[PDB]
RNA sequence: GUCAGGUAGAGAAUACCAAGGCGCUUGAGAGAACUCGGGUGAAGGAACUAGGCAAAAUGGUGCCGUGCACGCUGAUAUGUAGG
RNA sequence: CUGGAGAACUGAGGGGGGCUGCUCCUAGUACGAGAGGACCGGAGUGGACGCAUCACUGGUGUUCGGGUUGUCAUGCCAAUGGC
RNA sequence: ACGUUGAAGACGACGACGUUGAUAGGCCGGGUGUGUAAGCGCAGCGAUGCGUUGAGCUAACCGGUACUAAUGAACCGUGAGG
């Protein structure tokens, strides 16, 4: 008693924590994003230390070669010295099309 | 850490080293009245559950027509000593496909 | 199974002997008669009577 | 007391006792009620600690009247005419040491294994009501 | 009614793909007070019922038992009887 | 003997409860013309119902890990993932 | 109230903690389970096995760490009690 099925569940975490690695930055529902950290970072922190096997791994995981070459270049450089909380989460009122809580979930970087 | 803590001393250090599908002899006081004999149980490791104080292991011994299992508790005072007689070699942790062996040599 | 060599080979059993709905004694089968099934953590993972005495509590049986 | 875990403790002849294992801080007494005020005789006595930014202090109040430091949560029981208190007094687990039967808030008539002072623990024979980390409340059984 | 590719298979079954055709005209979070439907879950396997019904089990064929072989063969032969 | 809050107690009344059987000491005792042989109290050993209920004994666990059949994608083989 | 938690069994005003801050989502260490991964090398130049390596991986949990995020203003409830 708690104290998608599990495919599809997975497939989508994998598709939308590739498009935040590629672009940064994503607009999606609270609950989502906050469920996605647990699959993000995860990501990060195998990608800073570099190897055979963690790249094979790391592309096990999203299933696709940008993401990878994309993490282990400067993802993992960029945060070699930051202990976890890769991610922050910014709401951003409610979607018209339904009222749902959006929230955008953005990796600590972009300070230029 | 207070459990930790409380089971440390009752544990023993003098647990010998031995993993599934070894052929493994452990020796376990008996009581018969008012008298302490020394009972030898000959077997095979079959199954070892890893928990500290409560780690457990299951021996599997063939008897004149069927077998018998027996679960010994590690660190219980009734089993005295455990010795290891051939160094079965298996890869799989619990070796419950017996019911219904190599020798590692290493 | 039949642990003893008195003939028998499988037997069922037909009530369990001991308590209101409920080693216990037990009574099994056609000849219908009492039998007997055969504190550290431990666990040991794996006889006929005379409806009047053990005759196969259990010295006998311990002894054979 | 609190609940920590369980376990169990082999004895030397051999039998294995699963050990319900509670770890009891030094209770200290806040209060004392009497005939006079409160129409029955009962101490309230509290134990742990709270963080001084959240203990209000309407409590805090309470605690400083009688020297107590603040602790977490108060409960009292009543007396058997037979023994005396006085605030701020300061009871540890060696008052179980000469009962062997207690009540664990309810499970009642529970063998009691050890108790130990320089560790403020306590050992109880069974379960008690009640996850890791929640209050319980020994007392020796009634039922004698 | 006809045209219906490749692999696996006895087949026109079924699963997995290319080309082609699509996501079916309300959604995002939270978990079950067990209204419904599957897989799995100790066994004296009938302690239920008028009826072990519906499930489950089951099914095959590198076959001599009225139990055995089964996914791969340095080699026999870097393709054996032969159209 | 009705100012506005945060705790610890006194418990009328009401609800769920008054398990069962056997052995041993008491005791070759009480009753009875003998044998047979107590009852109660105390202690100990099973089963059934209910609360608590996991350190230890089993089962289950659609996420992690090991092994694998048919087919396909990721321009490839090996090494993976999805159905 | 909002936000991080909800093993009290979804009517939820409930246990605590909300920057003198480790409740949860991560990064480490230890234990358990899985029982010999990826890659490299020798022999057989095949199907396996051995060294590499009792190792790699491991969610809700155990032992630590705030360089991420629960922040700082309101609303509600009053001012001496017949």
């Amino acid at each position: 008693m708690r104290h998608r099925n599990s495919s599809h569940r997975q497939a989508m975490f994998r598709n939308m924590a590739g498009s935040l690695v590629r672009h940064e930055i994503i607009k999606t529902t609270l609950p989502k994003a906050k469920e996605l950290r647990r699959v993000v970072e995860p990501l990060i922190t195998l990608a800073k230390t570099d190897s055979v096997a963690n790249r094979r791994l790391a592309f096990a995981r999203t299933r696709d070669n940008e993401i990878v070459a994309k993490l282990f270049n400067e993802l993992g450089p960029r945060f070699a010295s930051r202990a976890g909380g890769y991610t922050r989460i910014l709401k951003c009122g409610f979607r018209a099309g339904d009222n749902a809580p959006m929230a955008y979930i953005e990796l600590v970087d972009r300070s230029e | 850490n207070i459990i930790k803590q409380l089971e440390q001393e009752q544990m023993k250090q003098d647990v010998p080293s031995f993993r599934p599908g070894d052929t493994v002899e452990v020796k376990v006081w008996v009581v018969e009245g008012s008298k302490k004999r020394l009972q030898a149980f000959e077997g095979v490791v079959i199954a070892i559950r890893n928990r500290g104080l409560h780690s457990a292991f299951t021996v599997r011994k063939i008897s004149n027509g069927e077998g018998v299992e027996r679960v010994f508790q590690t660190h219980s005072p009734v089993v005295d000593s455990i010795s290891v007689k051939r160094r079965g070699a298996v890869r799989k942790a619990k070796l419950y496909y017996l019911r219904e062996i190599k020798e590692r040599l290493n | 199974n039949v642990a003893d060599n008195s003939g028998a080979r499988r037997v069922m059993c037909i009530k369990v002997l001991g308590g209101s709905h409920r080693g216990d004694i037990i009574k099994i089968t056609g000849d219908v008669l009492k039998a007997v099934v055969v504190p550290d953590g431990s666990v040991i993972r794996f006889v006929l009577l005379n409806n009047n005495s053990e005759q196969p509590k259990f010295m006998k049986i311990i002894s054979l | 007391g609190k609940k920590v875990g369980m376990t169990r403790i082999f004895t030397e002849d051999g039998v294995s006792i699963p050990v319900t294992v509670i770890e009891v801080e030094a209770n200290r007494v806040t209060q004392v009620k009497d005939l006079a005020n409160d129409g029955y005789r009962a101490i309230q006595v509290t134990t742990g600690a709270k963080k001084a930014n959240r203990v209000t202090k309407p409590e805090a109040g309470h605690f400083a009247k009688a020297g107590v430091e603040a602790g977490r949560g108060l409960w009292e029981f009543r007396l058997a005419e037979g023994e005396e208190f006085t605030v701020g007094q300061s009871i540890s687990v060696e008052l179980f040491a000469d009962v062997k039967k207690v009540d664990v808030t309810t499970v009642q008539s529970l063998d009691v294994v050890r108790v130990d002072a320089e560790r403020n623990l306590l050992l109880v024979k069974g379960a008690v009501p009640g996850a890791t980390g929640s209050d319980l409340i020994v007392k020796p059984a009634v039922k004698a």
